[PDB]
């Protein structure tokens, strides 16, 4: 029954302060064990931040540039990671664990000064063989996620949808569909992009030229 | 003992 | 601090085969009590890291005997005797003898398939993007293996670094290949000032790069 669940804001602005909560079930945080916070960035780097003993004493990573502290509330069986004056570089996944033996699902923290921005969706037709590759450019959106489909989901084979990358505080994504030359432009191929943060649901038909 | 197992 | 270096960064294995991951420490990891707090974790996609081996050679609860940890001094090793589809993901070495606790960069255990040349497609800006004052050129480099690939943008003969956004898929579940997207972002004004746009791919499948090109307004 030993379980951990991280919770927190999800999105904050640079310079703001922050608490992440780890609620523990099935085991008391006052028994024997330390309780740890560990981060993971894109690129997979894992970074240990610190721990709080079963007796309320802390041990931090001294080499980190982030300003942070770890506290607890024994009556609620919760321990916290207080992140003070965050920077864009604090963006990533935050895991709580006991001592590496039990872990939570992880919580995604984004630190951005961006506003909610609807994407611009652009069709990508081939330059003026047996197969044909078409594409779709989903540009300048915030926050994540978007969901992109071809022909309302009915075209799933030969699809490559690439993870989003930051270009000037905003996300850009692309996807490619490859079909036989006999399929297109004979048959209709439409890109369907949903971005619920801005309530966007756009369909772009890929036309030749 | 602050760290009981491995952490 | 203690630096942990993993080798290799990517480990292509066939199911049923033996696999071995190495970890090099910058320091000795023998604690005052005599234990070596060098551990191994496995992170499967969309999940948190899970403890496999701990205190150098102990298997964590539920971990099968196919996994074994070995090592002494600064050289540590994790061996998987018979690789299963469940074993795929990222393997991390961890040391907790010295504070701060540190991790290695991770080793990806991936699947082996035959070599595949990338299918390269180049896309000039859409007229819709040009109406909005922007201009992105998009290059897809699809279904290739192995994963190591270099892409290169040329504008009127000269190599371009600025405004290049690269993105990579994980190993495809069905065909075991990799794909990549590379986008060159420009202002419409700069785009209308250059003529030749080129996307070059360097991959072990060819001795010469795959070149996809276009000239603005033909
Ligand atoms: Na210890
Ligand atoms: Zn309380
Ligand atoms: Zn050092
Ligand atoms: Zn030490
Ligand atoms: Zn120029």
């Amino acid at each position: 029954d030993v379980q951990l669940q991280e919770s927190g804001p999800g999105l904050v602005k640079p310079s703001q302060s922050l608490s992440l909560t780890c609620t523990v079930t099935g085991y008391s945080i006052t028994s024997n064990y330390a309780w740890n916070w560990i981060r993971q960035f894109p690129g997979n780097k894992l970074e240990w931040m610190g721990f709080i003993s079963s007796y309320g004493t802390t041990t931090y990573n001294p080499s980190l540039k982030s300003r942070f502290s770890i506290t607890r509330d024994t009556s609620k069986n919760q321990f916290f990671l207080q992140l003070h004056s965050v920077t864009i570089e604090d963006t990533g996944t935050y895991f709580c664990t006991r001592e590496g033996d039990y872990w939570g699902q992880g919580t995604t923290l984004t630190v951005s000064s961006a506003k909610t921005t609807a994407p611009s969706v652009y069709p990508l037709a081939p330059v003026c063989g047996s197969s044909v590759t078409l594409g779709c450019l989903v540009k300048g959106y915030f926050p994540e996620p978007v969901t992109l489909t071809w022909n309302s989901g009915s075209l799933s084979s030969g699809v490559h949808t690439f993870p989003a990358v930051l270009q000037s505080d905003l996300y850009t994504l692309s996807s490619s569909v490859t079909v036989t030359s006999s399929t297109w432009p004979s048959q209709s191929i439409t890109c369907n992009v949903a971005h619920p943060a801005s309530s966007t649901k756009v369909d772009k038909k890929i036309e030749p030229s | 003992s602050t760290c009981y197992f491995i952490m | 601090d203690v630096v942990l270096t993993q080798t290799p960064l990517s480990l292509p294995v066939s199911l049923g085969d033996q696999a071995s991951i190495s970890c090099r420490s910058s320091q000795r990891l023998v604690h005052s009590n005599g234990n070596i707090y060098l551990h191994w974790f496995l992170q499967k996609p969309g999940q948190s890291p899970k403890l496999l081996i701990y205190k150098l050679s102990s298997r964590f609860s539920g971990v099968p005997d196919r996994f074994s940890g070995s090592g002494s001094g600064t050289d540590f090793t994790l061996k998987i005797s018979r690789v299963e589809s469940e074993d795929l993901g990222i393997y991390y070495c961890s040391q907790t003898t010295h504070v701060p606790y540190t991790f290695g960069g991770g080793t990806k255990l991936e699947i082996k398939r035959a070599d595949a040349a990338p299918t390269v497609s180049i896309f000039p800006p859409s007229s819709e993007q040009l109406t909005s004052g922007g201009a992105s050129v998009v290059c897809f480099l699809n279904n290739f293996y192995p994963k190591d690939i270099n892409v290169k943008w040329k504008i009127d003969g000269s190599e371009r670094q600025n405004g290049v956004l690269n993105s990579w898929t994980d190993q495809d579940s069905k065909d075991s290949t990799y794909s990549m997207s590379s986008t060159l972002t420009l202002t419409k004004d700069e785009y209308e000032r250059h003529n030749s746009y080129t996307c070059e791919a360097t991959h072990k499948t060819s001795t010469s790069p795959i070149v996809k090109s276009f000239n603005r307004n033909e």
